[PDB]
């Protein structure tokens, strides 16, 4: 159910992000991104509602927007678990303005649903309010994302926040004293100098796809998460780009076997990316919540609420002993 | 014996062990940012 329409939007969302910055890391969190607009569209109604549940992939003829709230509701209370050596943990809130009236109905579907604590700020205190969001986000993602909301309009009426936290160790950690520095090369002709760990005689699911000129590989970590690269042959980036869809998602982890690997070589890295989440919204259909018809009238009980603009914050830690990444999103709603 | 190499741009997806979905998504072009 969920899934499907995740990996649909996750794939969907990193075409458009591409195009935005076609040399550019890309880094993200589709659950993030989906969860935080699942929650908004609690508040929505009408055509504002519609293109939010169609733009986050979801056939409407199929699934009805109550199954979509309850596929969110188990989701957030599966994933949250932080223990046995792998931590997972994913919160949201909403920070809304001093004395602003809510509906009862979407303050109680927020917390049942999407476990959402409600916070009243003084948006009015811009420097205020901004410390609090992200301490609440810095708090969450145990320090990784510090800047999620670098300014607010003065007309804030609210603030929908979503954090992802991930740390993991490798099921077959690498020995630091076997990470080198070695060429990691940008183009067939340019390369930069970075820490190449290595592994050595392991049997790991592998796959050679000859028709799309790449190689699979995955690599567990402890606990119920895997990391799937996906090597392009020299210049074959786009072509596998092109061909990034739910089906070959599933014919790759269907197509992988086990096999010996002499020898593994994988760059330890840290890189981060800022995203203004708008134009790729704008592309992928939701549209009317930005505009002066959008319909959040189920939030207040008026169509007094309009979004300014969802921001999206994200961190990868790769390193010997295993993975830490950090995510966040913020949809940031003014007065209409 | 077979030798991967991740030594040029590449894509990371972290999914669950068995479940069809995406968690976090990643194109790496240059680890030095």
């Amino acid at each position: 159910g969920l899934a499907s329409a995740n990996v649909d939007f996750a794939f969907s969302l990193y075409k458009q992000l591409v195009l935005k910055a076609p040399d550019k890391n890309v880094i993200f969190s589709p659950l993030s991104i989906s969860t935080a607009l699942a929650f908004l569209s609690l508040g929505a109604h009408n055509t504002t509602l519609t293109e939010i549940l169609k733009g986050l992939k979801f056939n409407l003829t199929e699934t009805s927007e109550a199954e979509i709230h309850q596929s969110f509701q188990h989701l957030l209370r599966t994933l949250n678990q932080s223990s046995d050596e792998l931590q997972l943990s994913m919160g949201n809130a909403m920070f809304v303005k001093e004395q602003l009236s809510l509906l009862d109905r979407f303050t109680e579907d927020a917390k049942r649903l999407y476990g959402s604590e409600a916070f009243a700020t003084d948006f009015q205190d811009s420097a205020a309010a901004k410390k609090l969001i992200n301490d609440y986000v810095k708090n969450g993602t145990r320090g990784k994302i510090t800047d999620l909301i670098k300014d607010l309009d003065s007309q804030t009426m609210m603030v929908l926040v979503n954090y992802i936290f991930f740390k993991a160790k490798w099921e077959m950690p690498f020995d630091p004293q076997d990470t080198h520095q070695s060429r990691f090369y940008l183009s067939k002709k340019k390369w930069v100098m970075v820490p190449m760990m290595s592994l050595h005689h392991l049997t790991i699911p592998y796959f050679r796809d000859e028709e799309l000129s790449c190689t699979v590989v995955e690599l567990k970590y402890t606990g119920n998460a895997s990391a799937l690269f996906i090597l392009p042959d020299q210049d074959k980036m786009e072509e596998v780009e092109a061909m990034l869809l739910p089906e070959t998602l599933k014919r790759w982890r269907d197509s992988l076997e086990f096999r010996e690997i002499g020898e593994l070589y994988l760059p330890k890295f840290s890189i981060s990316r800022d995203y203004n989440l708008n134009d790729i919204l704008l592309q992928l259909g939701i549209e009317e919540a930005f505009t002066s018809k959008a319909d959040l009238s189920g939030i207040t009980g008026a169509r007094n609420l309009a979004v300014s603009q969802v921001v999206h914050k994200a961190v990868l830690d790769v390193f010997e002993e295993g993975t830490e990444a950090s995510r966040a999103t913020a949809v940031k709603i003014t007065l209409l | 014996g077979t030798i991967v190499r991740f030594n040029r741009p590449f894509l990371m997806i972290i999914v669950p062990t068995d479940t069809q979905n995406i968690f976090f998504m990643s194109k790496v072009t240059n680890p030095k940012q």
